[PDB]
């Protein structure tokens, strides 16, 4: 019999054969093979003006990333160079076009249609299949998983949108107005169609097509499909007694129209009103060909169809009616599809080609009636080869990429890479967003389906109201890619079902659905499913289909599209698991793999369709006779995050929210290209080390070699109340002897830019001639070619790079990049390269050394936050028996109302293995017993409850009780107080409002908002109230006149105030008022809005 | 006492708005049990503390618990 | 102003003018990407 | 990146004996009995051998001038 | 109960009908669903869903002060 430690032997294999970001690269890998050709086929070819000419499109294929040097040749890049000279990462596609002469084709011509961007370490990547030593060469992390571009240097990640599956009925209440609908979301060629049949409280079936005003009658619109007779609605909606009753009431709710001619006339009249004869017939046929449901053919022909598909929902409607199916609710994992990047970057890819061939007809137009036919024909080659412009295409994908902002209304599909530390980044790869918006509460969709399990992780999720919304993929996840739709159906064909047309759903025979639609009836669904399962696991056909059947419906659903979210299971046949020792054996050897165990039908992917006729067993001795799959490994379930925290099940839920969210904010050895490396923020832990408890996982998945943290020794004692409300004392000289010492990088960018008519920037020290001149102490470190000197001290408003711009808005102002008003540092490596535009680019880095202090921020794993409260010298320390001094002290009171157990078995753990020189396994279930941990303690000459001991410090008496002390792994947060830290004292102003500017580095001053003013008003001081809002920001005087209130104009020409409006001059006053009341009246009067003020003497 | 009693006991049953947890598959909120089942442990009933470990069913019968706490702080 | 830059890739002693020159380059391995090398006075920093 | 030179709490200068325990405990050596014998008996200096990662040595590949 | 008006003798105006006939209220006050009722020291009281207290004040048995 196996035991849980051979299954995790064979799961680690999973994680050593695909990787962690195998979602993004399988997906662009299929784009790149396959979209292009797609979306090239589907424009078809360009139709000019010209006479008897015309263009046909051919293959598409992409090169080799390469980089167009503003000098005349043309070199390969390789992705660091694009991160150091502000490049984008892109490869020319290259597409050939065959001009069509007078119904006769040429040779055709090979042209370059622009720039697409390559994400990294992709099959048509130059990092791909590269050895470890290669990529070390080439400058880059062989740890580096990849998965993402570079754009203007510039790491982008796409996150995965999650959308409703397309092509379904889904049916939903709708109480307000008593109205069962169902909606389907018909895609075809990237265009969405909302079409929805409803039954209101009439109980007449009404179809709400996109372009449609109104809603229509369900048979008019049938009818408008052809299909006239009233007996071919009757047979398509199905053959049940009551559903052909309310057919055909609905008919003779509904017998005005019954021609084909009579209903499209009709729909010509609702969306073509007032109009010409001719033009609303053809507006109704493209809006019937085009807005009813396109999935299912936009060709006339296709009219019995898409009445049959329309007949199914119709079915499905009022059978929920009746009650005789549920509500489906939109939650379940069946009816949610992800969007990869590949999906995202076709759609995109088709938008700008639209583009791109809408400019090639326009520039072959205008060029053939500019010049002669002869100028034109004589060379077809020259003429279609200088009739192209790629940058309409690489500007538009550019900017879709790098701003985010998705043609079609999406926003926020591209982020910036986290690269803080290894857990941040990788699990920004791994990420899941919902498309919903954030302000409404959402309270079905924020909660956690019981469809996520194996899916999505239960914990990782933001704090604030992203909570629920944004999710991370599970460890044991593997998002589908899609497969020739064609073939499956002829498969199915040969099955043995007949097709639709051929004869109705009768309820003695079982409906199956190919992706969403309807293909044909077969007698035994139950056989058909079992085939199909039988052919799936010997090999037959691919691993990508899955089938379910529903016994209460007598439907059957066979899937095998895009962007489902699986898990691998165990094949438990008869209560005997297919997975034997020998196979674990050999998978250990290396003889076998993944893949192998995939194909040989040991091990199958499930959806969650096909999981629900599954009875899945948790532990290998809990398999019976019922079963039918067992559980691979039950720690896989959670995100990678969250895998970090050990013994997870002994801590309450939030607690472990807080630690996963948190371990993507500690410091650490992230990537080792750091040194290299331009980032606008970065930090380095001095002293990383493993952590003494940990989860097997993290060694599978890379984390021990980048660890983020250090090994404490904490003591839990009240300690001067300095320790109070989650605040926490660290010794002094563990401090001086190098804990937790970290430092900081921030790199500053200059370019010299050129400007257009020849007058340029340049790099120099600026003589005291130049507008804008600052001291001379600031540039003091600076070489004579105006770059500052590496490992040179700088303390903040210094100079780092010396330019001098040209007047042109005889002088010369001053443009220099200097350091941050608040920061300080040493300047670590200055950088010169050429950018892209052929100017200068100049990078410089300035590191800092941090040393903890009071009010950095320090976490452990199991959600403990807090500040330093106190820094105790060595003497003042307490002391156990046996000669143990803490590192760090923590309050009791944190305890109990955080109910944190893991965090005290995590402090029996350190201890023992550190006494044992043996690391301690902490995995979710399968690690380590308590009982064991105490017994060992035990054993070592230690107390089994793990307490010691201690003496006081200062007056050197042991205290009267027995303390607890351990060892717990904990990290340094990026929340320090030195980048917290904020004064403002009188500042800049801005323009418009000429209040105190927001934010840092620009010496902004803090916002005193309304509820600030309700409490001062609440206080009642009126003087305090008028000095904080009114005395120190925008004060003014104005002059009015005391009969208009009109504000009085001044002369300084005449010195003498008067009223424009009014001609006064007999009595003007001065009063005191704020810039931004001033500004409102102004505004007020910009309006027809006449504000009159009437003056009052105090 | 209800920390306490959490830590050395057992959690207790875990719901969402005032119901035991009903969403997930057709009839079960997890695959791992038959459908049609009402019994404690399979609507959320944890037996176990936090002392005493959970299982894995339990662990997400919990987090599906917290998850409802968070939401309404956030809307709250 | 004549100063010494060493290569990115092949770390190379490169000494050229910055303000006059046109294209900036490697002469030996081509690359567009040059240090500033650390200059070779006593710098002090405190053992704390 | 490299061995530390002392212990953080109690501050024995353990930095040279961090490659004799690697070596020893390769070989296959009982782990418990090396750190006995070369003579670290309180906790806080056995985690510090225990837990350390050696990283100075894929990092040194990247250099700046 | 059987129901079976002129106009439901046809196929499209029975089911409406007849349901509206079901839907009828008897024996109750208008707007007033189930009514529990509990000893709160030693006085029994009743709770009533909906509200309609226009009407109520009017039943005998009701004590209109309280
Ligand atoms: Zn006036
Ligand atoms: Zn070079
Ligand atoms: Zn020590």
């Amino acid at each position: 019999d196996v035991t849980p430690d051979d299954l995790w032997i064979v799961m680690e294999s999973y994680w050593q054969e695909k990787g962690l970001v195998r979602q993004h690269l399988d997906s662009y890998n299929a784009f790149i093979e396959r979209g292009l050709q797609e979306v090239v086929n589907e424009f078809g070819g360009i139709k000019p003006d010209i006479p008897d000419f015309e263009v046909k499109f051919g293959k598409i294929r992409v090169g080799e990333p390469e980089f167009q040097e503003p000098h005349g040749q043309r070199k390969p890049l390789y992705p660091m160079d694009a991160r150091i000279r502000n490049l984008t990462y892109a490869a020319p596609l290259y597409l050939e076009m065959i001009p069509v002469i007078k119904g006769v084709e040429q040779d055709p011509v090979e042209v370059r249609i622009g720039e697409l961007p390559i994400m990294l370490k992709s099959k048509v990547c130059r990092l791909y299949g590269l050895s470890d030593e290669e990529l070390i060469k080439l400058g880059e992390d062989p740890k580096d998983p990849g998965g993402y571009f570079i754009i203007n240097g510039s790491e982008r990640v796409i996150v995965s949108i999650e959308d409703i599956a397309p092509n379904r009925t889904l049916v939903e209440k709708d109480e307000r107005q008593e109205k069962y609908i169902a909606k389907v979301f018909s895609y075809r060629h990237g265009y969405r169609a909302l079409v929805a049949v409803e039954r209101r409280k009439d109980g007449i079936l009404y179809v709400d097509i996109p372009n449609v005003p109104k809603p229509v009658k369900f048979v008019y619109v049938m009818r408008a499909l052809g299909l006239e007779r009233d007996k071919d609605i009757v047979e398509a909606v199905g053959n049940d007694p009551e559903v052909q009753q309310i057919m055909f009431d609905n008919l003779e709710d509904a017998s005005d129209i019954t021609t084909q001619q009579e209903a499209l006339e009709f729909i010509g009249k609702l969306v073509a009103p007032g109009q010409a004869r001719e033009y609303r017939l053809k507006r109704a046929e493209y809006v019937i060909d085009n807005n009813l449901l396109p999935h299912m053919g936009v060709s006339p022909e296709d009219r019995i169809k898409k009445a049959y598909y329309l007949g199914m929902m119709a079915l499905k409607v009022i059978e929920l009616s009746l009650g005789r199916r549920p509500e489906d609710d939109k939650d379940h994992y069946a009816n949610k599809r992800l969007r990869l990047a590949g999906d995202l970057l076709k759609d995109l890819f088709r938008v700008a080609f639209s583009q791109l061939v809408k400019d090639i007809q326009y520039q072959m137009t205008k060029t053939y009636q500019r010049k002669g036919d002869k100028y034109t024909f004589g060379n077809i080659h020259r003429f279609i080869r200088n009739s192209i412009r790629p940058d309409v295409l690489t500007e538009r994908i550019e900017h879709a990429l790098a701003t985010g902002a998705w043609p079609g209304g999406r926003t926020g599909v591209s982020q910036l890479l986290d690269r803080t530390n290894y857990m941040s980044t990788l699990s920004h790869l791994r990420r899941v967003t919902s498309p919903l918006d954030r302000e409404q509460p959402h309270f079905e969709a924020r909660d956690l389906h019981g469809t996520h399990w194996g899916r999505i992780c239960p914990t990782e999720t933001p704090e604030g109201p992203n909570c629920g919304l944004v999710k991370n993929l599970a460890l044991m996840a593997q998002i589908t890619t899609a497969v020739p739709e064609e073939e499956i159906r002829e498969y199915l064909m040969s099955l043995g079902i007949v097709p639709i047309e051929v004869r109705r759903p009768d309820p003695t025979l079982w409906r199956v659905y190919l992706n969403g639609v309807l293909i044909g009836t077969i007698e035994d669904g139950k056989a058909l499913v079992q085939r199909i399962r039988q052919d799936r696991r010997s090999g037959k056909i691919s691993d990508v289909i899955n089938v379910a059947y529903y016994e209460d419906v007598k439907e059957v659903y066979v899937n095998s599209d895009d962007g489902r979210v699986r898990r691998p299971l165990i094949i438990v046949e008869n209560g005997v698991p297919k997975l034997t020792k020998e196979h674990v054996q050999a998978v250990k050897e290396g003889r076998l793999k993944w893949s192998d165990l995939i194909k040989m039908g040991i091990i199958e992917y499930l959806d969650a369709e096909e999981e629900e006729n599954a009875y899945v067993a948790m532990w290998p001795w809990e398999v019976t006779e019922e079963h039918t799959h067992l559980e691979l490994m039950p720690a896989a379930i959670l995100g990678l995050p969250a895998s970090l925290v050990p013994y997870p099940e002994h801590n309450a839920a939030p607690r472990n929210t807080y630690g996963a969210g948190m371990a993507k904010q500690s410091l650490g050895l992230g990537w080792a290209n750091f040194r290299i490396r331009v980032d606008t923020r970065g930090h380095l832990l001095h002293y990383p080390q493993i952590p003494l408890v940990n989860s097997r996982i993290m060694k599978a998945v890379g984390y021990e070699d980048r660890p983020a943290g250090q090994n404490f020794v904490v003591a839990v004692l009240a300690y001067q109340g300095y320790n109070m409300e989650d605040a926490i004392i660290i010794n002094k000289a563990s401090i001086e002897r190098g804990l937790a010492r970290s430092t900081f990088f921030r790199t500053y960018e200059a370019e010299e830019k050129k400007y257009l008519g020849g007058q340029t920037d340049k790099f120099e020290i600026p003589d005291p001639t130049v507008r804008g001149y600052r001291g001379e102490k600031y540039y003091r470190n600076l070489d004579e070619d105006g770059l500052i000197f590496p490992e040179s001290k700088v303390e903040g408003k210094d100079v780092l790079v010396g330019r001098t711009s040209p007047p042109r808005f005889q002088e010369r102002r001053e443009t220099s990049v200097a350091v941050r008003p608040s920061e300080k540092g040493v300047v670590d490596k200055v950088i010169i390269t050429e950018t892209g535009d052929g100017t200068k680019l100049v990078k410089v880095t300035v590191r800092d050394l941090r040393i903890p202090e009071l009010g950095d921020k320090f976490a452990s794993r199991h959600g403990q936050k807090g500040v330093i409260g106190l820094i105790v010298p060595q003497e003042d320390m307490p002391w156990t028996e046996s000669g143990i001094v803490p590192d760090l002290i923590v309050n009791p009171h944190g305890i109990p109302s955080r109910m944190t157990v893991g965090q005290l078995i995590e402090a029996i753990g350190g201890k023992v293995a550190s006494l044992k020189g043996r690391r301690v396994d902490g995995t979710a279930f399968i690690g380590e017993p308590e009982e064991k941990l105490r017994k060992e303690l035990e054993e070592l000459g230690f107390k089994h409850t793990g307490r010691e001991i201690m003496y006081d410090g200062i007056t050197g008496k042991r205290l009267e009780a027995d303390i607890f002390i351990g060892v717990i792994y904990y990290q340094r947060l990026h929340h320090m107080v030195a980048d917290k830290i904020h004064a403002r004292s009188r500042g800049p102003v801005q323009v418009l409002t000429k209040q105190p500017t927001e934010g840092r580095a620009r010496e902004g001053g803090l916002r005193f908002g309304e509820m600030e003013r309700d409490v001062l008003v609440g206080h009642g001081a009126a003087m305090l109230l008028i000095e904080r809002l009114l005395e120190e920001s925008d004060k003014t005087e104005v002059w009015v006149c005391e009969n208009c209130g009109h504000i009085a104009l001044e002369d300084k020409r005449r010195r003498r105030v008067y009223c424009p409006v009014c001609g006064e001059e007999e009595r003007i006053s001065k009063v005191e008022m704020s810039y931004a009341f001033k500004l409102l009246l102004d505004e007020l009067k910009a309006m027809v809005i006449r504000p009159k003020l009437n003056l009052s003497e105090r | 006492i209800l920390n306490i009693t959490q830590m050395a006991a057992l959690l207790g049953q875990q719901s969402i708005r005032g119901k035991r947890l009903y969403r997930g598959f057709r009839g079960r909120v997890l695959s791992h049990f038959k459908p049609g089942d009402l019994g404690a442990r399979a609507k959320g009933f944890v037996v176990n503390s936090y002392k005493s470990g959970l299982t894995p069913q339990e662990y997400f019968f919990h987090a599906m618990g917290g998850r409802e706490g968070l939401v309404d702080t956030a809307v709250r | 102003v004549e100063a010494v830059y060493r290569c990115f890739k092949c770390g190379r002693e490169v000494k050229l003018d910055l303000s006059i020159t046109r294209d900036l380059r490697c002469p030996y391995c081509g690359s567009k990407i040059l240090y500033k090398p650390r200059p070779k006075v006593p710098r002090r920093v405190k053992a704390i | 990146m490299i061995v530390p030179v002392r212990c953080f709490t109690c501050g024995k200068v353990i930095g040279d004996k961090y490659y004799e325990f690697k070596r020893r405990v390769e070989a296959g050596e009982d782990p418990e009995k090396v750190l006995d014998d070369l003579g670290l008996e309180r906790y806080c200096c056995r985690r510090m051998l225990l837990s350390h990662v050696e990283l100075i040595d894929d990092i040194m590949h990247y250099r700046v001038y | 109960l059987i129901v079976r008006p002129k106009k439901a003798d046809k196929i499209s105006d029975l089911r409406r009908f007849a349901e509206k006939i079901k839907k009828h209220r008897l024996k109750g006050l208008s707007g007033v669903g189930k009514t529990i009722v509990r000893k709160e020291g030693d006085e029994y009281v009743i709770y009533t869903e909906g509200s309609n207290f226009k009407q109520v004040l009017k039943v005998p048995g009701v004590d209109p002060t309280r």
